[PDB]
């Protein structure tokens, strides 16, 4: 088994160490090619808009595309949601049927961090770190709700993708990770 | 349907630390206008820095440097939707006080601007928002982090379009970090006194086997080849200002080096994003 | 047909030996690139400005335009080279990714490393570097450097630096080749440089590479004397464009390389020549 | 004994120097003309054609070069001197191999490469061929004979008293292909 | 039975990785000779007068004389060591036919060469040469040496300076370790040494011949100090028998290199050993 | 898997435990008479036999190794080894191995010398034998096993769990003798 870190610009490190200590094997993905060499993807976190831009000069949108819908499981944090999204209230993947909101608690001064519920990973509370994140405004028909905060969506799955708005690679808890593993 | 809803905390560590590292592999523009934020916002940066002008106009011009006017940064805030920095004298507490309450999302505390205070930096402990400064060496990186910094940026000589200083000054930090990787204790503490660097730092360096924070390279850098060495030294992005408004066709040298930071070890593609690019500034030297 | 390889030692330093006796010429244009290859240049530089220019003008001087070199490759069929900026990976990087067929880690760009220079080692595309003695051209060699230039003044018109460090090397070189072993240990540490080079120096009786003059060459007799003094060839840059005749010289220069041992022809391609650049000194 | 002599007007000629000389023969650098009448063997060697026939013109030793070589004289041509004899490419030339070449046939000097090619008639034990930015030789005449070839392609041929081959063996210390001249002497 | 080959490097080399562990001990006598292979000495040196007594005599210190040494050579069948003035080819050459088993080249002799050493490569019998960094230990390699001994103050009792040097070719080490190719030129240069044995110490981790700490050692601690620095072995000349009980002050210096990692052991050996030598400083 | 120990007294412990690191075994250094207990074979080093047995007896761990060995210990000896496992030597010593030694049977360390030698039991390609001031075996016992020579020396025996010879295996590249052993265990 070999997951994938999409790598054109992002906290790419920080998740491939987390898949290091579940002692899986990576491939950072900057090329095309690459993509049909991993059994899953996780898109970082980072600058939406730069993701989006490499991506299409690159000619590995489409392809990325395509190949989710082939059902290649995915895990997006932050900046990933944003770009698999289908509506923005910006170019973008359109595959996740949601509908988000950018920068919608504000500027990076705003950032903070609690502790969430996500039930399907234990009793345990996990450590939710949102920075400049994004709000989850509409979730859609197969769009399953794993976690909320404050009346919002911050983690969900639809199929074989699973996003939050919030960075658990910052964290040292790796039950989202395993999780994620566990949909492959 | 609520879910959580329990105790938030704000301005800590780990989120000041970590929103830097949301910028490893990107470009970080200066801008002087809404219109070069928005060009720098389609080229794919991941940041840009708020000006009135830019380092080599610094330059050339002359007088005191100073803080922004409220007005340029409110101009950038509102035109892109990518983070917004923007630079303080060192030492100017009031200025980054002002700042932050304008909600600027990186303060950088430069010396590329007209130093307020000749000895001491803000004590950037007492900020929420994360701060950015320069470095030479590892010993002065590794103050400025002493004294808050969340974000590092090896510097060159700002405005004249010559990596020299940067390379020199990037090579300088990554030589030093791996011989500290190295020592035992009993030798950190006495380079921590040669090098005049807090010995509990170095111990963290000695571990992680790189800083403690993300490193920029920063100063000289004007074409892409430039951008790609500076990742080839070992940096985790760069920051330019000058070499991109400062040369003839700015939207498409500003793509190449987005493309050049991310693709520094693909010769082919280096290649197509200089095929064409315009004319660099033709710096100082 | 069996297994083949690129990029190694035997084919960099052979590729540098085939151009023994010859004119390297620096040219700007397309245009240029033509009356160097009609002249017999042996192969061309491809600059965005000449080493005159480069002093004249100022600033920072990088590598050339991909744009201009490509329009130099294409213009002619002799070997095209290319100047990188010292320490500069990446220009390296996209020249050899390009096809250059020689780089050219030059002193005369702004460097962009000040203290280390190219490993050239990693690359499958041959290098040449300055020196001013048998210490750093030895040095440049131990970097991968499969061809060395023994330098002089750029754009100056003034040989005298070409030739001061063109003695230089020849005279270290000669006395090498009587050194005793632990003599050579001890000359490695006083120069500078490895004696592993230095053994094979004091076998071969010379350097294990080609050695260019260059810096400084404006006319015919100045090329000759290059030769005189040991040179394999010499690189001439400003010396042929910045005069009044350019097409006129570079024959010229050729043919002094040939026959600098040869008076009577020395003559003969000097009868006229044009004005050679007036020279800064 | 004999004086083989090494066209100098441009190229590698040391290294071909060196060669004849631990076959033992006599050398001579010929610059001028008059030398080439001094000779029982001449050596094209490696360099740049382009070069090579400018001097020769503007010498006055192209054509007495040609005749002379008509006349019988034995030559040996390295990649530049195959171009140079070349009746036919794909520029000026001597006009006398009948052969038709294509220059830099490989790509750029990137594309240099060194292999081990079989050459029968000089022994058992492959050659080592050295290619630097060579020619291909697109096409053989009627007496020119195949001495040894590379992926389809001619890479040593003979016809009549030259000898002509696209890669430099005297780049290496294989003396064989050198003897196999001074026995056409 | 085939071909046999003598005085190879891989043989002098060789030799040297048989004394790791150890204690080699200077002599004056056949009874210091025996004394120290009871102790479990790997090696002796033979001496006309301990470095101590060099330096309160004066004069010119040169080579043993021949019937000292034999003296010695027939009293152990442990290999002995002469000593030779460095740069002394002649001194060098009578040992050699003398069949002493390792030459050492040191600087405790008045130097007969200021500025050249001895070629090693012509002998077969191998050398052993001093050091105060990588620098040198490196060029003394690059002349033959066998194998190096990291120096200090020769007969003052005091380890500061092997400390030192040692503490210096060990930190250098490690840092070449982690040096690129342009790297090493450029620190070849800096600090004088062959980049050809630079890339060798950047592969093995370590230098490319046994290194033992040697100057000052007076005591069990201090030998095992030189080996928690890093050291192979060590040289102990006046230390021993310049104190009240050599016998049992040498038995404890070769526990003390085989056992400096055990506290227990060190305490042991460490419990009664006489009066070591008052010492300079 | 096993755990080979290389007694550490004194000698060139690094070169044995490098080898067998090639060969994929675990090592450990064995310096205290409470690790003979902790490993499946031990290798006696070359180094100084008076030295290696002076250690061993101030350290209390001869009378326990010679126990340990007779209880079938694999045992591999190059050089110094052969001397102090041997019973008769023309000194202090194991007295195990039935075998009468000469020391410095050559001359002195500018008689050391390499060789090639054949040891059948290992392959047909020679292995290179490096004599430094070697000691030679002038006498084998009744189950003592010949597995090679030199010079009508035997240079390579074996008598029970016990391999033992008189040259350097360690100093060369060649794994042979030591998967040799291991095929012991």
């Amino acid at each position: 088994m070999k997951i994938g870190v999409l790598g054109v610009q992002g906290d790419v490190r920080e998740h491939v160490e987390a898949l290091h200590k579940l002692g899986v094997e990576t491939l950072i993905v900057k090329l095309p090619e690459q993509l049909d060499m991993v059994d899953g993807l996780i898109l970082p976190g980072g600058e939406s808009t730069t993701m989006i831009r490499i991506l299409k000069e690159m000619d590995m949108d489409e392809k990325l595309v395509e190949r989710i819908n082939n059902g290649l499981p995915v895990f997006a944090t932050c900046a990933g949601v944003i770009l698999l999204a289908k509506r923005i209230k910006q170019e973008k993947l359109g595959v996740l049927d949601i509908t988000v909101e950018r920068n919608a608690y504000g500027r990076q001064v705003e950032s903070f961090e609690t502790f969430v519920e996500i039930p399907a990973v234990g009793k345990d509370p996990f450590r939710a770190i949102f920075i400049r994140a994004p709000r989850i405004v509409e979730t859609g028909k197969n769009v399953e709700i794993l976690a909320t905060y404050d009346y919002d969506p911050v983690l969900v799955k639809e199929g074989n993708i699973l996003a939050c708005t919030f960075h658990p690679e910052l964290t040292d808890d790796l039950r989202l990770h395993r999780y994620f593993l566990e949909m492959v | 349907p609520r879910g959580s809803h329990m105790e938030i905390k704000k301005g800590t560590w780990i989120i000041k630390k970590g929103f830097a590292e949301m910028f490893k592999g990107g470009v970080i523009m200066d801008v002087t206008s809404a219109e070069q934020a928005k060009i720098a916002e389609e080229a794919g940066a991941v940041a840009v820095m708020a000006l009135e002008r830019v380092p080599a106009d610094i330059r050339k011009e002359g007088g005191v440097a100073r803080m922004a006017s409220i007005a340029k940064i409110r101009e950038i805030m509102e035109a892109v939707s990518i983070p917004v920095m923007a630079k303080v004298r060192i030492g100017h507490i009031a200025e980054a006080k002002i700042l932050e309450e304008l909600g600027v999302d990186f303060i950088d505390e430069s010396e590329v601007l007209t130093p307020a205070d000749d000895r001491f930096h803000i004590n950037k402990h007492e900020f929420k928002v994360p701060f950015v400064c320069g470095a030479r060496d590892l010993g002065e990186a590794l103050r400025r982090i002493a004294e808050g910094a969340a974000m590092i940026r090896t510097k060159g000589e700002a405005g004249t379009g010559n990596v020299v200083e940067a390379v020199k000054h990037m090579r300088r930090v990554m030589e030093q970090i791996k011989q500290v990787t190295k020592m035992e204790d009993e030798e950190l503490v006495a380079y921590g006194k040669e090098i005049g660097a807090p010995v509990e730092l170095l111990r963290e360096v000695k571990r992680l086997g790189r800083l403690p924070v993300v490193n920029f390279a920063a100063g000289g850098v004007a074409t892409p080849a430039d951008a790609a060495l500076m990742m080839m030294l070992g940096a985790d992005g760069v920051f330019v200002g000058s070499g991109i408004f400062k040369s003839k066709d700015p939207r498409k040298m500003a793509k190449a080096m987005v493309l050049a930071v991310t693709y520094w070890d693909n010769p082919r593609i280096l290649l197509k994003i200089s095929e064409d690019i315009g004319e660099p500034m033709r710096g100082l030297d």
